[PDB]
């Protein structure tokens, strides 16, 4: 289904569109984590580095 | 055991144990 | 020698459905009807390698009957020996006694007659019914009447399911119970009571099943029945037949009501625990914690007892134990009968049903005793019947079905009479 | 075998029975096409109670839908399980009564009842061993109350031996739909006390309260209320449909609950009822079921039973349980709250168990209580009736139809004596 | 989660359970004690009753 | 023929008893599954003293577990030789006393002691000729001391003609577990001087020092200490279970060791005890056992026997030994250290010889010396009692439950006069 | 053996939010509620494959509560136990004890009743709150009162968070503190103090976190609580249940205030640094550099101490170490209690939290003592209360709520009585 019924909003169950959106966000985050782990090695091959948060 | 009655028994062991009647258990023209 | 059993009501054929499982397991009969002469008292051997019990299940609702017809024992139970009415009696004596009785009892006795004709050495009938319901009470009374007028001289051992004082599943069960007694007196020769709260206490205390159901109750009641038919079935050192309960336990034509008991009631692990000997289980079968009927033999006086023993039993120690129970004083006897015991020994140890909670025991005791605590039971039920009848409650169901106040007043005064007899005899 | 013939009257009857036949068709696993699609053969042996095989497993219900406007009929057949009712069982008038008991009892009934008696008869001798009839209808409306009531009279005059169960919604002042609800309620009740064997009262205030507290719903449409009432009707008929340890048919319940031929107005409960947000909190125990069952907020009537005394009660149970725990819990609720039960009857509780729970659940129960707090409800209606009759407002639309004022006097007297006798046994 | 979660049928009557699932499981679990004893050493077979009229003829 | 009933109370007693039944079962050759698997026929002859055959040679111990928390029970059932016990004899409360002697003797005793008295009755008359009772417990705990003491008083009220051994650990300030140790120990001693016939005083401090010096262990866990006490207790009743050249029954030991009815507190020692490194460098002769027996560093109490005199002492020998070597050794040790023995009793050393050593060992011994050095321990505890009682510390958890100040004053008087009479006979 | 835990206030439910994280991580429970008998003291097993904790979070502001209702542990507590008010008490004892309490306490105790009824072997209660705030102080005290009149005989473990002397984040917390003790004296059984600045110095010095948030504080406090209940949850060599602290630690009906401490509080590289054994952790448990309340026990004398050991601890070396402690003279005991210790040993080591700062050590120690430095702490709070009360500052908010000056004067003299009691006991 695309959306939720009237009982879903009370039961707290998220709608189909909401759940698919969240899952998509998180899969994307995984991909960019892999990409960052690759870029760090590619930079240290040259002697430069990414900046890391504090 | 028993609620409002108390039984009187003695335990029975096998042939080897020395009990109240071990000698008679051993006895068995 | 043969004995046939009939089951009436919703309770009747559930006890039968556990009892006949036990018999097939005891004689090693597969549920499909054949093994892979001790059986001849229960199963008749048809044709070649087939057995068909000497039983009739009967009820007025077809639901529990065709549950049996579609259960495990489809091939075992013969099709005709399960009688099924089209509609219930519905907790109503007169309904089960006057309208539907007239249309089912003739077919029942027609069936049972050719059961008795196929039999040869018939000992008697033994019946299983519930007096709280409609079918067991109403046409149970009707069929017992027509059995008594047809055969009569044969024994009719009755195991009846009475209402507990506090635990109750119905409301009009006082009416149905009372109207059942008025025929339970002069049609049953030897009647054994079987309450429910007592067996609930048993399965909670000793077998320690925290959440029991009816099937558990049925299985150990079936164990009791097997333990008192074992004498006819199996070879014993001192046998005791159906004619003995008639003689050694009924000293008066209107006093036939027995307390039953059983020992050892034991779990699977407590069997490893306890040292099972003869004297302590003979003691265990006397305390009210192991009786099948909720009553107190402390406040009553015993009249006569019978003790079936199964298994490895020598007459020496059982005679020694009853000698100790006679020299005890906490339980007391009436001065009428100084030799208030009968024993009976069968060699076969009881079998174990897969899925039951009772372990394999070497020896077992079934005590069927008479007392006056039953005279206390009927008064306890009498009081709560009068409370309801004082307001003419529920009466219109019976009157509209065809009866009147006559059988109400007459059955109420009958219990009053039986009260007078029990207090007179207990003196 | 034992047969239940269903009768639904008026808009309320049509929609409620629509959801009812939805639940039953679910439980026996028959599709909205009309064919079996379950797995266990336990369901096939007890569909003769509710359905009839026509051709190739086409099981069609034994129900009579009755109304005077085809609008409810189309609302029936718009939803799922609409193409499974027999079109010959769709009787319908053309005018419509609309909140006039007289129109529903003398004019419109005069030409509708003969056709439905044809239908009811044909569907009654179609089965062999009839158990009885089961009716769900209304009391505020006209075409349900008046038409159904007169039909109740006619069938109780033809078949005086069969059973008769009726689910009747009664008006509440707070949720007060119609204006002439007392004029219709009193006349209907005055007929129900004589012809209906026993009546399981419903209302809508209790249900709205239940959906506010227990179920915790935002938009409780009529689809939900119909679903709850349907759950009640399935729980009461479960004994005939499924094998169990202690079966209890309708006549077995009537005799255990009706001590006097006029004291046959129950209040009904249902358990379990919790929100989906709290379904994992709760365990499935008999005490958990019982504490909700004997609760005051779980009755489906607008009468607090703790203002009176229970005469009798019954509890139907579905699912594998332990009868010791069942009986022990019924004994506790009878011993602790000892004042709320009458004294001159011992063991006021009937119990029953059936081995199949409703689909999707594990263990359920149903409560049916004959209490004396229902006289609070009838007084609540009769006093409003006197307020109207004292200057005979709205009376002419009845008077000009065939009814006279004596019918309203008799309705007053019968409501007054009935609440007098309930007060007596309190 | 809702879609993946599959509701329960729960169609096992107590008689079918207590007489087919439990005893078969017990027999499979404990092959030691639950065995068919077959013929019993103690039986009341009395060939007196068989004898009073028996003895198939050879003719 | 002679019968010993074993009772276990509290956590310390339960774990000691568990190791004790492990050692005993190993000696009589029964595996933890409960069947007989010994080889020599000397083992069957005296298993009725401790076990009961139930059915098919399943030998269970004649023991009674008693406590208030299931934690000790689960630790008992978990280990090997745990399933041999009586599943019914697990008489067992549910609350938990928690180091409160009033809770163990007044609150929970009142509703658990009826049950344990019933089961100890069952096990008493199940046998014919009792010899005595054997209870293992502590003196600092709450459910061990209090409930065990009240059990002892009830037993002495019932069977006054039987012996009694109580293996009780006494607390030391160096090894001090709970804070109310004097508040429990003084009360229990006050009851044991009037109820019990004789007891064996133990403590964990002397055990720790033994595992330090003579055993040279690095990880002396509780199982090891319990193993030492179990070997001691097995050595005590070796004489009833096996024939010897000079048998010593329990009463025989008591009458030899107790010259005054109130002077019945014993210190215990065991030999031999040698590390696995030095066990190859030693001899096994009676002088070797004797030089290890009369060592002060081998007593299992915190009482230096060189700090007092011996009233009497007994030496129980196990193994095929020379009797002339035994009594000449006892005569030599009594003539050398003539000061440390009492003067008004000649031949202060009772001796006995059994013909069966512990399994695998060649020759062993057990030393039970009724010395007067035990007054240092009771003075060591009574001074702590006065210190707390001077300012009523911790007093109200006892007073608010039913106990009065009179009990504590009476306990002080009895402990003080006991030490006074020990000092008198010094 | 089962114990339930209630959390009152902004601080209490965050501490509990770390505790339950620790519990599920110790018992192998996934936060969504299922495992992939030792847990039975905390989690009831509803149905199958689900465990719900025996606790109630309650607060008046909904922001932190629905932060839980949306955090990671949504599936652990479903939303009906988490009680939430509509508006905060706002650091106002009178507002929390009289205004909103009267509407929330009934629902709270009605929920705790059927929690206790679901329980069977209830050991006691343990509460979590900070006395500086408004909700944790006011309605906490009101809740403890109604629980004490409910059961009374059951032990109540109050783990309170007191205001640190110099580092403090409120203004009227002296008022709320004093008003909290006035009921915390005569209601709870065992009250454990836990200040904040001592924990700050601990994570600054040993764990060397230089920027610690509240998560790290609540994490190690949860470690102390878990180390307190490990004797109930898991089996050890010497178990000590909740009823023992009631007897062993509280020598007087009013002197129940306990300083806690913990060791070894060690990061992931100092663990490889240090050779860990029993003697040094028994030492480290007693230096003020590892106590959870900023006070100097050198100034005070100990009354009674308790030592919970977890992990690879044999009893000989704990006995040797406490022997060395009692023979050392840098610390001093009172002349009342020669047996000043109570050991306790459990087998399971403390677990790690992924992303936490503590390493997996083999053993650990939780010390819980009783001394007179706490009597010094209360005087420190009483002085800063009297200064602000001298000018009647902030009083009009309390009187505006509906209280008066009488309870201020009587709470002041109450703590004055407490000060006298500690100083006379110290002698
Ligand atoms: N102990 C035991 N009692 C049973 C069993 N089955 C039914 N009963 C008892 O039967 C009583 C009610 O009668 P039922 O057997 O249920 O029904 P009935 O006797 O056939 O009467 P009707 O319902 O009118 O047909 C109840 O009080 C039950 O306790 C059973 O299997 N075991
Ligand atoms: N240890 C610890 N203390 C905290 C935490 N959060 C708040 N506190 C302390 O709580 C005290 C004030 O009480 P709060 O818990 O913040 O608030 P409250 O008790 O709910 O009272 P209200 O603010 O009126 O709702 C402050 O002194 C803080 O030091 C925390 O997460 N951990
Ligand atoms: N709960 C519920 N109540 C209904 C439904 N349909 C009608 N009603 C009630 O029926 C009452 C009016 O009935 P009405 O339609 O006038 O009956 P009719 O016109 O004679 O068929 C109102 O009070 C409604 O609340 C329904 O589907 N569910
Ligand atoms: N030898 C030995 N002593 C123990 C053991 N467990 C506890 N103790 C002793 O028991 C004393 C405390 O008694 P306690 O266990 O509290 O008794 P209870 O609470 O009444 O069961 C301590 O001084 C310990 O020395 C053990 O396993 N072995
Ligand atoms: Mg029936
Ligand atoms: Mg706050």
């Amino acid at each position: 289904t695309l959306a939720g019924t009237s009982s879903d909003r009370d039961a707290g169950i998220k709608s189909g569109v909401q759940t698919v959106k969240a899952a998509r966000q998180a899969r994307l985050r995984e991909l960019f984590e892999r990409e960052a782990l690759m870029y760090e090695k590619e930079l240290n091959a040259r002697g430069l580095s990414l900046v890391k948060p504090r | 055991s028993g609620g409002v009655g108390h039984s009187g028994t003695v335990n029975e062991y096998r042939s080897g144990v020395l009990i109240g009647n071990f000698v008679e258990n051993a006895a068995k023209i | 020698r043969e004995v046939i059993s009939i089951h009436i009501g919703q309770a009747g054929i559930q006890v039968g459905n556990a009892c006949w499982e036990l018999y097939c397991l005891e004689h090693g009969i597969q549920p499909d009807g054949q093994m892979p002469d001790a059986f001849n008292t229960f199963f008749s051997e048809t044709g070649a390698g087939k057995h068909v019990p000497r039983c009739i299940f009967l009820d007025l609702e077809p639901t529990v009957v065709d549950e049996v017809r579609t259960g495990t024992y489809r091939q075992l139970f013969h099709p005709e020996q399960l009688i099924s009415g089209k509609e219930d009696a519905a907790n109503n004596f007169a309904r089960g006694h006057y309208t539907i009785g007239k249309e089912i009892v003739d077919l029942a006795l027609d069936r049972i007659r050719k059961l008795a004709d196929n039999c040869t050495g018939l000992q008697g009938f033994l019946v299983f019914n519930a007096v709280g319901g409609g079918t067991g009470s109403g046409l149970g009374s009707l069929l017992l009447e027509r059995l008594s007028v047809d055969y009569g001289k044969k024994s009719k051992l009755g195991f009846t399911v009475y209402p507990s004082p506090q635990v109750s599943t119905a409301v009009v069960e006082p009416y149905n119970s009372v109207l059942s007694t008025h025929s339970l007196l002069e049609h049953t020769d030897v009647a054994v009571m079987l309450d429910n709260e007592a067996i609930y206490d048993i399965c909670r205390r000793s077998l320690d099943i925290e959440r029991p159901t009816y099937t558990n109750l049925n299985r150990l009641i079936a164990q009791v029945i097997s333990s008192l038919t074992a004498s006819l079935r199996f070879d014993g050192a001192l046998n005791v037949d159906i004619t003995e309960f008639q003689t050694n336990l009924v000293p008066y034509p209107r006093i036939h009501f027995m307390l039953s008991s059983y020992a050892p009631i034991i779990s699977a692990e407590k069997a490893y625990h306890e040292q099972l000997s003869v004297a302590e289980i003979t003691n265990a079968a006397f305390e009210p914690a192991s009786m099948m009927v909720k009553c107190d033999p402390r406040h009553g006086k015993y009249m006569a007892c019978c003790l079936m023993y199964r298994g490895d039993v020598v007459p020496k120690d059982v005679n020694a134990s009853v000698a100790t129970i006679k020299t005890k004083r906490t339980i007391q006897f009436v001065d009428w009968c100084p030799t208030g015991f009968k024993c009976g020994i069968n060699y076969q140890p009881p079998t174990v049903v897969p899925g039951g909670d009772l372990a394999k025991v070497q020896r077992a005791v079934c005590m069927i005793s008479n007392s006056t605590a039953i005279g206390e039971i009927f008064s306890r039920l009498d009081h709560k019947f009068d409370l309801m009848y004082a307001k003419r409650a529920f009466v219109h169901w019976y009157v509209g079905e065809g009866m009147e106040e006559g059988e109400f007043s007459e059955a109420r005064e009958d219990l009053a009479a039986l009260e007078k007899d029990f207090e007179e005899v207990g003196a | 075998m034992r047969e239940i013939v269903h009768i639904q009257g008026g808009q309320c009857g049509n929609q409620i029975g629509a959801k009812f036949w939805e639940v039953v068709s679910d439980e026996h696993g028959i599709d909205p096409t009309g064919t079996y699609h379950g797995d266990s053969d336990l369901q096939l042996e007890r569909i003769n109670v509710y359905f009839n095989e026509a051709t190739g497993g086409r099981y069609v219900p034994r129900a009579i839908l009755m109304d005077l406007e085809p609008g409810t009929m189309d609302s029936v057949r718009s939803g799922p399980y609409g193409q499974i009712f027999r079109p010959d069982n769709f009787v319908f008038g053309q005018t419509g009564a609309g909140n006039n008991w007289a129109k529903g009892h003398y004019t419109e009934g005069a030409e509708l009842i003969d056709s439905v008696l044809d239908v009811v008869r044909k569907e009654a001798e179609s089965c062999d061993c009839l158990q009885g009839f089961q009716v769900c209808h209304s009391l505020g409306g006209g075409t349900g109350s008046g038409m159904g009531t007169l039909l109740i009279s006619k069938i109780r005059e033809e078949y005086p031996d069969r059973m008769m169960l009726t689910f009747s919604v009664v008006p509440s002042p707070k949720v007060s739909d119609t204006v002439v609800e007392p004029y219709n309620a009193t006349l209907s009740v005055h007929q129900l006390v004589e012809n209906a064997d026993e009546c399981m009262v419903l209302d809508n205030e209790a249900l709205y309260d239940i959906c506010f507290r227990t179920l915790k719903l935002t938009t409780p449409t009529f689809g939900d209320l119909n679903h709850l009432i349907s759950a009640v009707m399935s729980g009461i008929t479960c004994c005939l449909r499924f094998p169990g340890q202690l079966n209890a048919d309708l006549r077995k319940l009537a005799v255990n609950l009706i001590p006097f031929p006029r004291l046959h107005f129950f209040m009904v409960g249902f358990t379990p009822l919790t929100s989906r947000g709290s379904q994992q909190y709760r365990a499935l125990t008999v005490p958990e079921l019982t504490q909700q069952m004997w609760d005051a907020k779980n009755m489906m009537c607008a009468a607090d039973p703790r203002h009176g005394r229970y005469l009798t009660a019954s509890a139907l149970f579905r699912g594998r349980m332990s009868t010791k725990e069942v009986d022990e819990q019924m004994l506790n609720v009878q011993n602790k709250n000892s004042s709320y039960f009458v004294e001159w009857i011992p063991n006021n509780v009937k119990s029953s168990v059936c081995d199949i729970p409703p689909k999707g659940l594990k263990m359920s129960a149903t409560f049916i209580g004959n209490s004396t707090a229902i006289q609070e409800m009838f007084k609540r209606v009769s006093e409003q009736f006197t307020a109207m009759f004292r200057r005979k407002a709205f009376l002419h639309w009845y008077t000009g139809e065939g009814m006279d004022e004596m019918e309203f006097t008799e309705a007053e007297s019968n409501m007054n004596d009935l609440v007098s006798e309930y007060q007596q046994y309190q | 989660t809702e879609a993946s979660w599959a509701p329960v049928h729960n169609l096992t009557t107590t008689n079918k359970e207590f007489y087919e699932i439990k005893p078969e499981a017990a027999r499979a679990a404990d092959p030691d004690t639950f065995r068919a004893s077959g013929p019993s050493p103690f039986a009341k077979t009395g060939f007196c009753a068989k004898s009073v009229k028996g003895e198939a003829s050879d003719e």
